[PDB]
């Protein structure tokens, strides 16, 4: 979430990111319930106040809200104890932010995201863009390994595909920012634009990428002015599920049919409907590709036709249980690197060695009944030395 | 969402008395504080909305239905509209010596029906928790008791909180009014520091008011008096028509003219 | 070694391949308990073919 | 109801208040001061007024 993204930041980047135009307001809206009230209170105070007052300024009931809000805003570093006055820069910017100093667009965003997903899946016809392809490849959801051949889809790719559009886009933009820092694009400048949307060379490239994603559209041969789409700020279902593992989806866009075929066997395709079967073969194929039953169940539930909404639960218990059992049927091997010792002599002496590999992060599996500790070869030169020291101590 | 309505009692007689006294506090600063409170209320959230009403001896008028200084456009529009309308209203006003007491019941009635209109127009998906932040500034009128009580009971039925912020005077009628609907009652004795009181006591909405420490409510003296000499009475002799609190047993209450039968 | 987390009833499935395969000296090098086994690195992809019959 | 309870003064007050608000938007500094805010917070403290 955006709260996680902002919490994972340093004070030096935080105060700079608190730009005058929008950031002080976008981060304010994040404040879930009560911290808004305290920010408004001590927006006009130039004198810090004791912490005991803030502690006792919430009744005994519902105090956990007080502690959680205080911790969240301490992490955000909106104020400092100074002994709880707010940061002067944030106070000034917030005062400046508080009395101081379309139908075609949504369709465009939908179509652009749909073609992006078409390219993501193995669609022969899709929009071509080398920058988009390499960005998706380095986002961790795609791997090519051969420039001549079109890139394939990794295991995480299917999971990302089956996610809903809001979370899908949000995670995609999170990965975009994380890779922006890697490629060298300043994070603060690009981040501030997202906040400003909900109200330079790097800016132009970032806006080009956003337009490729379909969140914005200049509409004037790439002019300075832009008109953000609905997705920039941040529908009825069509699938009918039977009790015999049969799906009737009122789908005209090929994207939905492809998504359903990812985990179902298609039987018929009518102009305004398509018939598929959820069989062991298709479900286990999806599970092997990497999906888990939770994504499939959530996808079918969110794309649930209004006819089946009346029944509770919306998705039949037999279908849900069958999908879950099919996914459980498979349990899979793992991969790690390690080295094992033996002849550990005294018992109380083996317990002290277990804490050496656990603190360094090179321990995989321990055994106090046989004395059997696995150590990765990456930290083999540090565990052996410790063992030698212990032997010397005797 | 929350619909806040600031009922400012801008009584020219009293505020101009302050101006003649040359006191530190002035109606300009009071209007600025109210403006800041409204700006902060809308600052809280986009869905939140506000309105302002000014009271005068004659009538009450609404003060509220780019980035030259790098300002938020909506709050800039609010500042401009309120400033212009308040200056116009204060500058233009007829003189009537007979009527000088400040009018508040009519302003509150306007606020109530405005809140009802907004509640009707707003989509049923989102629930609106309206509030009326009354800011009295002068002594109330005796003749307004009945209508003010009507509007208070209407607010109670319609679930709106009357948060009174009387200053320089303690209106028993207004404290009784807010007590009925459960709205807070704060009597700021430091007029220059009034805005700090708003950003703490009044600004938090009913959602968070319970889970917050605020000044304890003031004891309310629910007095009763007979219609003859206007004095506290603990035992009242009302009839079945007038429903009037009287002095002592009488053959017939004057306000009724009924043919009471002795027994 | 290579840590492999599995099922207690499925641990003996890889042990039968140890006494049958004549490629190396010994397949399983260290059997930790019932849900943890070790292995020379090379047969995870080959084991995926046996899922059709398992 | 039961609730209980010169001429030139109105003229003077009316004219003075009419001339009061020829200047507007002093919010930058005039509305509040830190000393008064701190006094208000101390008053709102349990031992305060
Ligand atoms: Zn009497
Ligand atoms: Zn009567």
């Amino acid at each position: 979430n955006l709260q996680e993204f902002l919490g994972g930041l340093s004070p030096g980047v935080l105060d700079r990111l608190y730009g005058h135009p929008a950031t002080c307001l976008a981060v304010f809206r994040e404040l879930p319930s009560l911290a808004k009230n305290w920010v408004m209170r001590m927006l006009f105070l130039e004198q810090p106040l004791p912490q005991a007052a803030v502690a006792l300024w919430v009744k005994k009931e519902f105090s956990k809200a007080q502690e959680e809000s205080t911790g969240l805003l301490s992490g955000l570093r909106i104020w400092h104890t100074q002994l709880l006055i707010l940061n002067p820069i944030f106070r000034q910017n917030l005062r400046i932010a508080l009395l101081g100093g379309v139908p075609s667009l949504d369709k465009y965003a939908e179509e652009r995201w749909e073609v992006v997903l078409h390219f993501m899946v193995g669609s022969p016809s899709a929009a071509v863009s080398q920058d988009l392809a390499q960005l998706l490849s380095q986002a961790g959801l795609m791997k090519s390994t051969e420039p001549g051949e079109p890139p394939c889809i990794t295991s995480a790719g299917f999971q990302f595909l089956l996610l809903d559009t809001p979370a899908q886009l949000w995670y995609f933009m999170l990965q975009y920012l994380q890779t922006a820092q890697s490629r060298g694009m300043d994070l603060v400048e690009i981040l501030s634009f997202l906040f400003q949307l909900s109200f330079s060379d790097s800016l132009l490239n970032f806006l080009q990428h956003l337009r490729e994603f379909g969140l914005v559209f200049q509409r004037k041969r790439k002019s300075r002015r832009y008109y953000p789409t609905r997705l920039a700020i941040n529908q009825p279902g069509f699938i009918v599920v039977e009790t015999n593992y049969r799906l009737y989806a009122y789908t005209e866009s090929e994207l939905q049919i492809a998504l359903i075929a990812l985990f179902s066997e298609m039987l018929y395709r009518f102009p305004n409907m398509v018939v598929a079967q959820v069989t062991r073969e298709s479900v286990q194929q999806a599970i092997a590709s990497g999906i888990t039953a939770q994504q499939i169940i959530h996808f079918l539930r969110t794309r649930a036709h209004p006819v089946m909404l009346k029944q509770t639960p919306v998705l039949p218990p037999t279908i849900t249980d069958q999908i879950r059992l099919w996914e459980l049927e498979r349990d899979r091997l793992r991969f790690t690197e390690g080295v094992l010792y033996n002849q550990f002599l005294s018992q109380v002496d083996f317990e002290l060695l277990l804490a050496h590999a656990r603190e360094l992060g090179v321990l995989v599996f321990e055994n106090s009944a046989k004395r059997l500790m696995v150590v990765t070869p990456a930290g083999h030169s540090d565990v052996k030395r410790f063992w030698k020291r212990q032997k010397h101590s005797s | 969402l929350n619909l806040l309505v600031i009922v400012v009692d801008a009584n020219p007689i009293w505020w101009g008395k302050q101006a003649l006294k040359e006191s530190q506090f002035t109606l300009s600063k009071c209007i600025d504080a109210v403006m800041v409170l409204g700006n902060s209320h809308l600052f809280m959230n986009r869905s939140n909305k506000l309105a302002v009403i000014a009271s005068h001896i004659q009538e009450s008028r609404f003060l509220y239905p780019g980035s030259k200084d790098g300002k938020y456009e909506l709050l800039t529009s609010a500042n401009e509209v309120i400033v212009e309308e308040i200056k116009d209203l204060m500058t233009k006003s007829d003189i009537k010596g007979q009527h000088t007491e400040t009018l508040l019941a009519g302003s509150l009635a306007k606020a109530l029906c405005y809140i009802h209109r907004m509640n009707k127009e707003v989509k049923d998906n989102q629930e609106m928790k309206s509030r009326i932040l009354v800011i009295k500034a002068a002594e109330d009128s005796a003749l307004q008791y009945m209508n003010f009580m009507n509007v208070i009971f209407a607010a109670q039925k319609q679930n709106i909180l009357i948060d009174a912020c009387v200053l320089d005077s303690d209106s028993g009628l207004l404290q009784q009014a807010c007590d009925i609907t459960g709205g807070l009652y704060l009597k700021v004795p430091q007029m220059p520091s009034l805005l700090q009181y708003l950003l703490w006591v009044f600004l938090p909405d009913q959602d968070q008011r319970s889970q917050l420490i605020l000044p304890p409510p003031v004891h309310v003296d629910y007095r009763a008096a007979c219609f003859c000499h206007r004095n506290l009475i603990e035992i009242g002799y009302v009839c079945s028509v007038c429903l009037s609190i009287f002095c002592n047993f009488s053959p017939i209450c004057t306000t009724c003219e009924t043919a009471f039968k002795i027994s | 070694g290579v840590l492999i987390e599995c099922d207690p009833a499925m641990k003996q499935f890889l042990l039968y391949l140890d006494e049958s395969n004549a490629l190396g000296k010994k397949f399983i090098i260290q059997d930790i308990d019932d849900t943890h086994v070790f292995v020379i690195a090379e047969l995870v992809n080959v084991l995926q073919e046996r899922v059709g019959e398992l | 109801g039961p609730t209980p309870i010169t001429s030139q003064d109105i003229i003077n007050s009316f004219q003075s208040i009419r001339q009061e608000m020829e200047a507007y938007t002093p919010k930058l500094t005039q509305v509040l001061s830190s000393s008064a805010a701190s006094s208000t917070i101390t008053a709102l403290s349990p031992g305060g007024a």
